[PDB]
């Protein structure tokens, strides 16, 4: 629960990682 | 003798003699302890990548070894443990909280609120207080960059448009001081400052111009110069979008900043003219022109045509900050509306001690006798011209107005001794802040100033400041200097700025944040312990220094490259 | 405040105009 | 300019004589 | 775009994320 995978981010449920970083 | 002159052509705040002498040097080490001094000022000169170290330079120019120097004297003393807001003892109870616990573990990257899930501390605040509650998050991960990032992340894609604009916020605290060289914040802030929602733009502007407040980068100013004209822009997303461009360019004269700031006054209503966000308009402009002095003719002749009552408040506030370190006697004269005035005392006087006495014997005065308007804002000269500076008298007189019937005077009385204080486990102050806590409980704003305050004197648990001078009290820090305004500025209506919609602004205080810790190295930037003779005893270093102690080495062993002890000092051998 | 305490010299004590004389 | 003694004092509007109205000698 | 990452050029949109 601390990064994102490809858009899906399941802590705040945002929908559309190396941590921060575009990549 | 090299390192001498780089201090006193700092000191004449000229770039061109400052880059003169950071070159035209056949040594290294010497290099690397004027990068240092550099970085500790905020200077950040840009070198050919053809000159000998190129790299190291650079790296330290950008403090990048800041954090790590930090937490290991944070190691060394034995208190990386966290300290939750009760150690030290309704929503303005839990904003209040959220900035004691900003403030006492600032540089420490953990905290007990601010968990791993963070959402059950922020959903207990609500608007503007869970904006800053999420943006104390970048004030515990300060000088973090790549640690804060990855922790602050998680914020940047929140449903909540408060907690999103915080954690933009955040984003641009933990890039101060810093200048890394990948341009995280700009990036990252930069496709929100024209955003729909005006709060978004509020958190976005304010991060970016703390985030650059040390260069005037030209694309950063015409990425934010274009806001204050835009006519969705509130009056306070102006104003903060002037903050931002004077703390960005400050000291710099740019022209662009300043012909948009005075078409901004131009293009307002007398009757707009009127809103206190306003006030951040001229400060702005001071901020452009801090330290510049007579030049500033040019900008009082084309202010002429702003409508009167508005008139005085730019005239004073930009004229204040053109002598900030003037400590000319005759403007002094001249300011013995008011406010500003009493401000602008403090702030020339600051430059030099007998000037800095007689104004505190005013400041007495004053508050003892002076204008019931006028008293207002002289608590917030004391702690202008006493930043972490625990002075009995100051603190007396303040306990004393400290009960003061007109609230305003209380308020700004109690914040002046958090001030004071600040950085300082001072025993004395903690108990009457204590008391006065015991004194004003069922006073909700008296109160919150006291959390304020006691927050503020155990700011990073006794190992940071906020004074703007340095290197033997003799040079200033221009950005110290605009966070410090800023947030004066901002108390000179704190019964609706400080304690209304936008108590975000105190976290302009972290533009002055510094490490009040020495460390020595050898030459290779290792550390190096050594015996000193801490006086104004003995201590294994890293030791940490108040206000106005010089330390020495009490061995002829090592031989130190910069004649000041302090901050970070290279040492050789025989 | 009350006033005990300090007085600078405002010796009755009229230490400001904002005191209880 | 003045003030007189409750206390009242018309050169600064406030409501709550002074030998001295700068620094009120008794 | 003046808030990209191309990692970042030399060792994606941000807002969006796409």
């Amino acid at each position: 629960s601390s990064y994102s995978m490809h858009y899906i981010y399941p802590y705040s449920s945002y929908t559309y990682k190396y941590q921060w970083r575009g990549a | 003798r090299f390192p001498e002159a780089l201090r006193l052509a700092l000191m004449l705040n000229d770039m061109e003699l400052v880059e003169d002498i950071f070159t035209s040097c056949k040594d290294v080490v010497v290099q690397k302890q004027m990068a240092f001094m550099l970085g500790r000022h905020g200077v950040f000169l840009e070198l050919s990548e053809d000159v000998e170290e190129y790299e190291d330079l650079t790296e330290i120019m950008s403090n990048v070894q800041l954090n790590s120097n930090f937490l290991a004297l944070a190691r060394e003393l034995d208190i990386m443990e966290p300290k939750v807001p009760d150690d030290i003892y309704s929503a303005r109870m839990n904003l209040a909280s959220s900035f004691v616990n900003g403030f006492v573990n600032a540089a420490f990257g953990q905290d007990k609120l601010l968990t791993d899930d963070g959402n059950k501390w922020l959903y207990k605040n609500k608007d503007h207080g869970m904006l800053s509650a999420a943006a104390s998050l970048g004030m515990i991960l300060l000088w973090d960059v790549d640690g804060g990032l990855t922790q602050i992340d998680k914020y940047l894609y929140s449903s909540e448009d408060y907690i999103k604009s915080g954690a933009l916020l955040a984003c641009g605290i933990v890039n101060s001081g810093v200048r890394n060289e990948c341009d995280p914040a700009l990036a990252l802030l930069s496709d929100f400052v024209l955003h729909n929602s005006n709060t978004m733009r509020l958190g976005s502007i304010f991060g970016l111009g703390l985030a650059y407040a040390g260069s005037n980068r030209e694309d950063v100013l015409t990425l934010l110069l274009p806001v204050m004209g835009d006519s969705k822009s509130s009056m306070e997303v102006a104003g903060v979008t002037a903050l931002a461009c004077g703390m960005i360019a400050v000291g710099s004269c740019n022209g662009d900043v300043t012909s948009t700031i005075l078409q901004t006054i131009m293009e307002k209503s007398e009757t707009e003219l009127k809103d206190t966000y306003a006030r951040w308009l001229p400060l702005g402009l001071g901020l452009n022109h801090l330290g510049k002095g007579e030049a500033i003719e040019a900008i009082l002749a084309a202010l002429e045509v702003v409508s009167e009552p508005f008139r005085s408040f730019a005239n004073t506030l930009v004229d204040v900050c053109a002598y900030a370190g003037s400590g000319n006697v005759l403007k002094v004269q001249q300011l013995l509306h008011q406010g500003v005035a009493v401000l602008g005392i403090a702030l020339i006087a600051m430059g030099e001690e007998i000037g800095a006495e007689m104004a505190l014997r005013t400041f007495g005065h004053l508050l003892r006798y002076g204008e019931p308007t006028l008293r207002r804002a002289v608590p917030l000269a004391l702690a202008l011209i006493s930043v972490s500076n625990p002075r009995l008298n100051i603190l007396d007189t303040l306990s004393k107005f400290s009960h003061d019937a007109d609230p305003e005077v209380s308020y700004n009385s109690i914040f002046a001794m958090g001030m004071v204080g600040s950085g300082t486990n001072n025993a004395r102050l903690a108990a009457m802040l204590r008391q006065l806590a015991q004194y004003h409980a069922k006073d909700p704003n008296n109160l919150f100033m006291v959390r304020l305050a006691q927050g503020l004197t155990h700011l990073g648990k006794g190992t940071l400041t906020l004074c703007p001078y340095h290197s033997d009290r003799q040079l200033m820090s221009q950005v110290a200097v605009a966070g410090l305004l800023t947030v004066l500025v901002s108390f000179l209506d704190v019964r609706n700025i400080i304690l209304g919609k936008s108590h975000y602004v105190l976290y302009g205080l972290v533009a002055a944040m510094q490490p009040r810790m020495l460390v020595t190295f050898d030459e290779e930037l290792r550390p190096l312990p050594v015996s000193v003779r801490v006086g104004q005893q003995t201590h294994t270093t890293p030791v940490l220094l108040a206000h106005g102690e010089r330390a020495e080495l009490a061995t002829e062993e090592f031989l130190p490259v910069t004649p000041i002890l302090e901050g970070f000092v290279i040492l050789r051998k025989n | 405040s009350d006033i005990s305490q300090s007085v600078s010299s405002a010796v009755q004590q009229y230490y400001s105009y904002y005191y209880p004389v």
